[PDB]
């Protein structure tokens, strides 16, 4: 068995130009359970990324919530990048910060 | 409160 | 009505070292503790207001109990390999559910005990709490051996007192959030795309329990088809969003509304673009 991951980037509170808040990345629905997921900042890995605990939903695929303190500016590009056993090359979703 | 029961496959 | 939920993985890494074994448990919608077998030192460990409150036996007892578990599973992966006859080269896991569902008097709805291996059903106890429904021939000789073993007899004890005793004590203790719903924080955003569309995003944020109802209506008419409706996220503060967008010709925008259902409202909101 194996499920590709979906991928949400966004951010805990609605975005304010130069206003503190939390870019997540959630990504649910794989299986089996080894994922890497990575922020980025301009292109470059962010390093300070949490992670919620492994768990899973009622049909046994996982979730994970990845997460980072971040500042949003009218410049700056944001994105998560994911890689699995699913995945030929890693998926990076930008950060919208209307979605 | 966790499940004490052991389930040996 | 209210529920009480665990949620066991159990991981092997051949040539990786020892399977990973990482329990969660939740109360409704709020996750309130973990264990990870990975860990230096594992342990059970909060991760709710309301259960920090809990006292040291209870953590030792459930550290305890999870350290057991994970031994039994890493067994359970040796035995089902040996079911499956499968080459100790892969990496394969088995997943595990149970808990108790109360009404509003606090007395016992349901009890689960579900298992799966390697994302699939493997054997679970049914509602009657006294038999199990096993998937292949391997997980019947898991079944034998509960039957045997008089398992489900051990489980229904489980599910009928301790399960249900918890659940009561955990929905006391955690009442200000567990039993106060907090509904949504709701507006709507306009996107031009081009000179002739424009997205109307409806949002629904901060709202807790996850469960909620998001949809838009042109002049009166339900959307979901046309509606990219995201699945509901955590915030990341313990409380859900959602966002339902559509696609909206240029000049149509005010006979589009969003419609929000939520434990937390009194009566169902309706919101429009604002310019």
């Amino acid at each position: 068995i194996q499920r590709t991951p979906k991928i949400q980037v966004y951010s805990r509170h609605p975005a304010e130009n130069g206003k503190s808040n939390f870019l997540n990345c959630y990504v649910s629905g794989f299986h089996p359970s080894d994922i890497e997921v990575d922020l980025l900042k301009n292109g470059e890995r962010i390093e300070k990324v949490e992670h919620s605990d492994l768990s899973f939903s009622k049909d046994w695929s996982f979730y994970l919530l990845y997460y980072t303190e971040f500042t949003p500016t009218e410049k700056d590009e944001y994105a998560c990048r994911v890689n699995h056993v699913t995945l030929s090359q890693p998926k990076i979703v930008k950060w919208d910060r209307d979605m | 409160l966790s499940s004490p029961v052991t389930k040996s496959f | 009505s209210h529920s009480m939920r665990y949620f066991y993985t159990a991981m092997s890494r051949p040539g990786r070292g020892e399977p990973r074994f990482i329990a969660v448990g939740y109360v409704d919608d709020t996750q309130f503790v973990r264990f990870d077998s990975d860990a230096a030192s594992p342990r059970m460990a909060p991760r709710a207001p309301w259960i920090e409150q809990e006292g040291p036996e209870y953590w030792d007892g459930e550290t305890r109990n999870m350290k057991a578990s994970a031994q039994t599973y890493r067994e359970n992966l040796r035995n089902a390999l040996r079911y499956y006859n499968q080459s100790e080269a892969g990496s394969h896991i088995i997943q595990v559910m149970y808990g108790c569902d109360v009404g509003p008097d606090g007395r016992l709805l349901r009890g689960h005990d579900q298992s799966a291996y390697d994302g699939k059903d493997y054997i679970a106890l049914n509602e009657d709490l006294s038999s199990w429904t096993a998937a292949d021939t391997a997980a019947q000789i898991t079944q034998r051996k509960w039957e045997a073993a008089r398992v489900a007899e051990q489980l229904r004890a489980y599910l009928e007192g301790l399960c249900v005793e918890w659940l009561r004590r955990y929905l006391e203790n955690g009442k200000e959030t567990l039993q106060r719903a907090d509904p949504p924080k709701t507006h709507v955003t306009h996107h031009p795309i081009s000179d002739h569309e424009a997205t109307l995003r409806c949002w629904a944020l901060g709202f807790y329990p996850a469960e909620i109802t998001l949809t838009w209506q042109r002049d009166g008419e339900d959307q979901t088809q046309d509606t990219e409706l995201v699945e509901t996220r955590p915030a990341g503060d313990r409380t859900f969003q959602k966002w339902a967008a559509v696609v909206v010709p240029s000049g149509e925008e005010q006979r589009y509304t969003c419609h929000v259902q939520h434990e937390g409202l009194p009566k169902p909101l309706t919101l429009r673009w604002e310019p």
